[PDB]
This record gives structure tokens, C-alpha cells and sequence, in this order.
């Protein structure tokens, strides 16, 4: 009664908040109910428990999952698709097992065959939602992370270039002031010129080393993304 | 209807005649360039005719269309 | 009606925009319809639901996939081939399962055998498109990345060579000015000459170390590309 009531009302929602409340409300009850119905039915061989529990669960489990996945289909961002997938997996695993044990404890092969079909669609709804979210979400994070890294690395390359121009400018300014004033001998200036060029050198050599390291951080990320996309 | 039914035959018919004509000239010729021209021309003629026929026929619910398209494509293609 | 209407019109497109709209339009409806048709038919054993749903889905699923893949064949770049593959996989997984469960719930082996063939071509269309895009797209990114890296590394090697010639030139200029003027003693000049050669040395030793590191970044990429091409 509670799942049909929730689903009848949930299917008419227009907002994320209310659809999300239905996703949790539907799974909390279908999961607890299914586990309880079977746990009770599993403790006796009478066909009355087996039939009521197999039938109640196959319908309850599927409606609860289908209702959740359909609400989720209108909410395709990870926030809600993940709540929906988790809500589904909790119902679905409970139901796959609840249906499986009750079906095997009943001598009627017809309940077992219909139960097998219910078990497989239930498992697959959870697995389908799980594979799509986990692989696509991880691919999105890998791409976002790599782009952010490339942007960080560009900022680093630009600040190294800024440091090199600042060193070049200071060298020209420091010497020019002294030469214009006659404030240093040529020997003193020659030593300063080497010190200025040496600082330029230290900056240049490092900037190039860091750019090589920056490339490696990106290749490590490209290798990671490749293996995720390839393995799906 | 008649348009869809004729279009499969017409699409294949025009490409088929053009294929035979360019092929025949190329078959009579010993020039590599002319053979290559027929090869590229033939691919364009059958490629468009096959795609147009296959999609036209798949928008029908009857064996009339699959029959026209299977024969039309198998002949253009072979 | 909606898929046949979309496909009848979609097959006559000449632009990327309109073919792409059809790719999404076809999958949105075939996927939702297939899931709904089977989810409803799966809740009763009557042969009327099984036959209408198995037949409706095998035809709907295949036309929707075939229409998408054929539109995609005229749009072979990743932008559209990926929309097409995703559009196909969503229909195809929904349809494989929808067909599978309905086929097993019907006692007529003929529906099951025709349904099995439909299930396999449906799964394969999605898997065929998936393997071609994922491996080829990843190989293209690995090759582009490696080429870009080699170009970055060449720029780095050239700027190290520039730095070395600048140091050599400054050494000659700084000494020449002092020797021409008599502005430094020979002992002072000898010390400067070692300082100039020492800066040359620091630059040279580092340039060679970085080139070795640059080679390693490329071998790491070559190893990555090799394993992707090899494993396909």
C-alpha cells in the first residue's frame, strides 16, 4: 500500500526535491519490506507463505525499482542518479535474494521460472545503473582533473616566463644605472653581468625542467583516463 | 504505397545502369586510370543507392519492401 | 509511430544538426518505450502481452538502432559517432533485456529463437560501435599527445641551445671589452673566464640531463600507446 501510494503520487512530481524524497521513501520501504516478507516466509515450507511472499516481493521489488529509476530518468545529474542507483541496488539485492530463496523453497516450477525472470531484471537494473554511473562519473572526473591540471601548468609556465623577463629587465636596469653614472668599473660591471646572466640561467634551466615534469603529470593522467575508457 | 515501391527500383536502376556503363568501358580498357575511375564512380553510385534503399525499406512493416531492397541491394552490391 | 516517423524523415537529412537531432530523438523514445512496454508486459503471463511486447520491441529496438547507426555512418567524427554510440547502447541494453525477459516468459520457442537473434544483434551493434570508438579515439589521443610532447620537447631543446650560445657570446663580449680597455688585470680576467665557463658548464650539464628526461617522457608514452594498440 505504501509503495503504490508513494509511486502513484511520486510519478506526478515536477521538482527535484520531491522526486528525491520519493526515491528514498520508495527504497526504504521496499527494501525493509522485502527482507522482512521473505525472512518470515523462509521459516516455513507452507505454499501459502511461499506464494504470498514470492508474488508480493516480485511485484514490490520491481515497482519500487522501476519507480525509482523512472524518477531518476528526469534527474540525470549524479546527485540524483546516484541516490536512485543506491536506492535501487539496496532494493534489488534484497529482492534478488528474497525471491531466490523463496522460489527455490517452493515445488512449483512456474513460480521458480517467473521468479528467475524477476530476479534477473532486478539485478540488472542495479548493475546497469551502477556501470553507467561509475564509469561515466569517473571519466568526467578524469577529464576535469586533467583540464584543471593543464590550466595549472599553463599558469606555472607563464609565471616562469614572467620571472625570466623580470630577470632580463633587472639586468639591463642595474647595469644601465651604473654605466650612466660611472658608478662601477668595467671589471665590476663584467662581474655583475655574469651574475645577472647566471640568475637568468638558473631560472631558465629550471623552467624547462619543470615544464618536462608538467608534461609527465599529464601523461600519467592520460594513461589513467585511457585505462578507464578502455576497460569500461 | 507506389512512391516508396518505385523509389527502390528507381534508385537501384539508375545506379545499376551507371555502374554497368562505367564498368563496361573500364573492362574494355587496359588503362589503369580508367579502371580506377570506374572503381571510384561505382562505389559512389552503389553507395548512395544502397543507403537510400536500405533506409527506405526499413521504414515499412512488410515483406514487399524488404524483398525489393534485398534484391536491389544484393544486385547493386554484387 | 514516433520512431517510424522520425526515421522516415531522418534518413532524408543532409546536415549534421538535423541528423544529430534524429539520433537523440530516436533513442529517447525507443529507450523509454522499450523499457515501458516490457516493464508492463513482464507483469503478466498472458501471451497477448508477451507477443505484443516481444514483437514491438524487437522491431522498435532494431529500427531505432539501425536508424541511428546509419545516420552516424554519414557523420564519422567522434562528436556524432559518440552520440550515436551512446544513443545505441542505451536502446540496445534496454532492448536486450526487455526482449530477454519477455521471451523467456513466453512458452513459444519460436518467439524465443527469433528474440535471441534480435538480442544478439542489438547487443553487438552497441559493442561494435563501442569498441571502435574507444580504441581508435584513445589511439588518436595518444598519438596527438605524443606528437605535441615531442614538439614541446624540441622547443625545450632549442631554448637550451639558445641559452648556451648566449652564455658563450656574453663570455666573449665581457672579456673583450675589458681586454680592449685594459680595465681588468689578467688575474681578474682569468677568474672571470672561469666564471663564464662555469656558467656555460652549468647550462650544458642541465640541458643534457633534461634531454634525457624528455626522452623518458616519450618512452612512457610509447609504452602506453603500445599497450593500447596491442590490446585493442
Amino acid at each position: 500500500k505504501a509503495i503504490d501510494a508513494i509511486y502513484r503520487l511520486a510519478r506526478n512530481h515536477t521538482t527535484d526535491t520531491f522526486m528525491a524524497k520519493a526515491i528514498e521513501a520508495i527504497a526504504e520501504l521496499a527494501k525493509e519490506a522485502i527482507k522482512a516478507i521473505a525472512d518470515l516466509a523462509k521459516n516455513h515450507t507452507t505454499e501459502d507463505f511461499m506464494d504470498e511472499a514470492i508474488s508480493a516481493i516480485a511485484e514490490l521489488a520491481r515497482k519500487a525499482i522501476e519507480a525509482i529509476l523512472r524518477l531518476a530518468s528526469n534527474l540525470t545529474s549524479e546527485t540524483y542518479m546516484r541516490k536512485a542507483q543506491e536506492a535501487i541496488e539496496k532494493i534489488a539485492r534484497t529482492a534478488e535474494e528474497a525471491i531466490r530463496d523463496l522460489a527455490r523453497n517452493l515445488e512449483d516450477q512456474e513460480r521458480r521460472e517467473r521468479a528467475k525472470s524477476a530476479r534477473d531484471e532486478i539485478k540488472r537494473f542495479a548493475e546497469d545503473a551502477r556501470k553507467k554511473i561509475e564509469v561515466l562519473a569517473l571519466l568526467k572526473r578524469s577529464r576535469e582533473y586533467l583540464k584543471k591540471v593543464a590550466l595549472i601548468q599553463l599558469v606555472i609556465a607563464f609565471v616562469f616566463l614572467i620571472l625570466l623577463i623580470l630577470l632580463s629587465w633587472r639586468s639591463e636596469e642595474l647595469i644601465r644605472e651604473l654605466e650612466e653614472k660611472g658608478a662601477a668599473s668595467e671589471a665590476e660591471l663584467a662581474r655583475m653581468k655574469q651574475q645577472h646572466m647566471t640568475a637568468y640561467l638558473q631560472a631558465a634551466l629550471t623552467a624547462w625542467e619543470i615544464i618536462s615534469k608538467s608534461v609527465i603529470a599529464l601523461l600519467l593522467l592520460q594513461q589513467n583516463q585511457l585505462n578507464l575508457e578502455l576497460r569500461h | 504505397e507506389e512512391f516508396m515501391a518505385r523509389a527502390i527500383s528507381a534508385i537501384a536502376e539508375l545506379a545499376k545502369k551507371a555502374i554497368e556503363a562505367i564498368y563496361r568501358l573500364a573492362d574494355n580498357h587496359t588503362t589503369d586510370t580508367f579502371m580506377a575511375k570506374a572503381i571510384e564512380a561505382i562505389a559512389e553510385l552503389a553507395k548512395e543507392a544502397i543507403k537510400a534503399i536500405a533506409d527506405l525499406a526499413k521504414n515499412h512493416t512488410t515483406e514487399e519492401f524488404m524483398a525489393r531492397a534485398i534484391s536491389a541491394i544484393a544486385e547493386l552490391a554484387r
